């Protein structure tokens, strides 16, 4: 019955796993990301247009990242973020399944 | 001559154009927004219900419904019109007014989804719809469904092979249900026998689904601006044994080669259509292939478009 | 097979319909928005240019100019872009930014006159580019220049003809250039020798100057909703001699009857579509026609007109 | 050398032509019909609101009667007004002849 301590690399994954889950996450930072893929956005930029689609992409690009990280990690609060991660990627992936078509 | 019954039967034998200003002249495209809805989908969405008919689950009391934000939509709404069909469509809630209207017009019933929840909102409220009176409603399924790559097997592909008169050497097409690459291929590689035929998938860089799956990769989909095309996972539509080849598109080539087509060869475009026509643009940087004759898909007009991005600049 | 060699070349073989739940089923509906700038325009815009070609006007360095708000601003924008020809477009200033962007793409340069000197302001400036480089520059003039009819007796005809195999009775066309019915009836009633044929030209009740000509009466145009007809004058391009007949339509009739194209036959429709079909309609209260078969022409797609009133609800 | 002295009528339509053009037409009158005309009119409520194609069609069947009123009148300040009104007309009829085709 073996469990590892975490590092700072791994503690720091999951820190920010759940991070990203709360801020960018949000429903119009999905909605938003929706809007920008039928081409309205406005693509104008009057200051802080945002770029939805570009900030979900980081979003997605940072959560498989830290997934990765703690993929085969033997702790189990490391487990256990690996599943929030997991489950953010796939509710992110459900929404844009199938968009548009 | 010919005097069609419905709107339904109006569909296909879209014209095969040079493209003189953009490669260097092998590149043929057809142009699928000559179609009674103005787009490829056109195709399925008569050929869809036709074959509900056929199999005889479509009769009287039976409505249609289907998730779909993209022309699918359109595509179903004028045939239900036109055959005299109850049809609802569910979207997210993201759909523009504009493009509600015109669905309304065509005497659609719209079910808005939670838009967060997206596209599987849409997808699950179409399945409770269908769940609540199974005897009632009838799903299409548009990426399931072999009606989808029937048509393009029965008149897409023979379209091609006709207006080439068997010349075709590569066959490029953007994905989003793979129905008309998958049926297209079908007829020129299995029913003319022709295996030579280079069939090209194409995706974009932001969703490369068909590239992840082709080299064994896990699939890891996300955001693109590439409207038609990018589903984000492989549709069964899709028949890979019947893809040679998949090139990706960002979104700038496909938007800036989208213009290209209106402004150079007078081709009203939308987003898809500069994406297959950037493809057979980047197939013309290897040499081997700069000299074979090009068909490239076209799937809809930029002027269904005309709110977004594709039109930037005054 | 074909290959076309430029996208000019895919005009026409539009097909056509039978009405099902609009009418008794004898009213054919010619859908002109197949085309490749989906509209009824897409035939003139091709056909005026080709024949400026063959009569040597057009050549290197000679650019296209002329005045329209209409389709055939996009029928000559698309063929000037396939062909490889400059094209300035002359319109008033309300004309809205979507409208702006179509042409824009398509290649068009676009000169906004005044909008309250409207669509007199727009010939003016039109004749203004041409007078400063008579050599320069070519206008078509879409109301005048028999080209118009021409491609109409050439092409449009001929489908009707061959399509309903010689049995079309009464042929039904709205009058904007008056290029589709001058055009459509000299090739049936002239090459094919039926003089039976019945044509109709429908008006806006609005802007009635058909029937205000007809009757030997003052032409007195106004203001009218159906875009794309009731051009509040008789065009040259309208041979009066070949017409047997006009209905006026109401702003409200055509706008309904557009709505029916689109939900009862799934047929895209802008108001002028809406317009013509409900003058077969009113031909069927007549009980004389009522066996007859009714060609009518529609000449534009409803997403075009997307942002108005059409669509109300 | 005859000349016939106004009536009430027709001094009302001497008056009336005068008014209509300074208050009914204006370039904001025919931007108005004009945009009426592509089907795109101005929402409830402003002054001098829509319809503009309503009231520029009200505004022509006025200017015709009173110059119908005034066409065959043996007085110089009737022929005046006649005049004033026919250019009315014409300016009117110029802007929409041939207008969205």
């Amino acid at each position: 019955k073996t469990v590892d301590k975490l590092n700072q690399k791994q503690e720091s994954a999951i820190k920010k796993i759940d991070n990203t889950i709360k801020n960018a996450l949000k429903d119009h930072d999905i909605i938003g990301t929706l809007k920008d893929m039928d081409g309205k956005p406005v693509p104008k930029e009057n200051g802080g247009y945002w770029d939805a689609m570009q900030e979900m992409q980081n979003t997605l690009r940072g959560l498989r990242n830290h997934a990765d990280t703690l993929k085969n990690v033997n702790n189990p609060e490391a487990q256990a973020a690996y599943g929030r991660a997991t489950d953010a990627i796939n509710k992110i992936e459900s929404a844009l399944k199938g968009y548009g078509i | 001559g010919k005097i069609f019954e419905d709107n339904s039967l109006t569909i296909g034998h879209t014209p095969l154009v040079r493209l003189n200003r953009i490669g260097n002249g092998r590149i043929l495209a057809k142009v699928e927004s000559r179609n009674p809805s103005f787009s490829v989908k056109c195709r399925i969405g008569a050929n869809m219900i036709w074959d509900a008919e056929k199999r005889g689950v479509l009769k009287p009391g039976v409505e249609l419904v289907e998730p779909t934000s993209g022309n699918t939509g359109i595509a179903l709404a004028y045939v239900a019109a036109a055959r005299g069909y109850k049809l609802t469509l569910t979207m997210p809630e993201t759909m523009s007014i504009e493009r509600r209207k015109l669905l309304k017009a065509l005497g659609a019933n719209l079910v808005l989804t939670e838009g967060a929840k997206g596209m599987k909102g849409a997808i699950q409220k179409a399945e409770e719809i269908v769940a609540s009176n199974p005897e009632k409603y009838l799903l299409l399924q548009q990426f399931s469904n072999p009606a989808n790559p029937e048509i393009h097997e029965k008149t897409t592909g023979p379209e091609i092979w006709e207006d080439t008169d068997g010349q075709v050497d590569v066959f490029i097409a953007g994905v989003g249900t793979g129905g008309t690459l998958t049926g297209v291929s079908r007829y020129i590689k299995g029913t003319k026998g022709k295996t030579d035929l280079i069939s090209v998938a194409v995706e974009p860089t932001d969703s490369p689904v068909i590239a992840q799956a082709l080299a064994g990769e896990e699939i890891k989909p996300g955001p693109h601006k590439i409207q038609g095309i990018g589903a984000g996972f492989i549709p069964a539509n899709l028949d890979l044994k019947l893809v040679d080849k998949v090139i990706g598109i960002t979104n700038e080539e496909a938007i800036s080669t989208a213009r290209r087509l209106m402004e150079e060869e007078g081709i009203l475009a939308g987003i898809s259509s500069g994406a297959a026509v950037a493809a057979a643009l980047k197939l013309q940087e290897d040499e081997s292939f700069t000299n074979k004759n090009i068909v490239v898909i076209l799937p809809s007009s930029g002027e269904r478009y005309l709110s977004t991005a594709l039109f930037a600049d005054l």
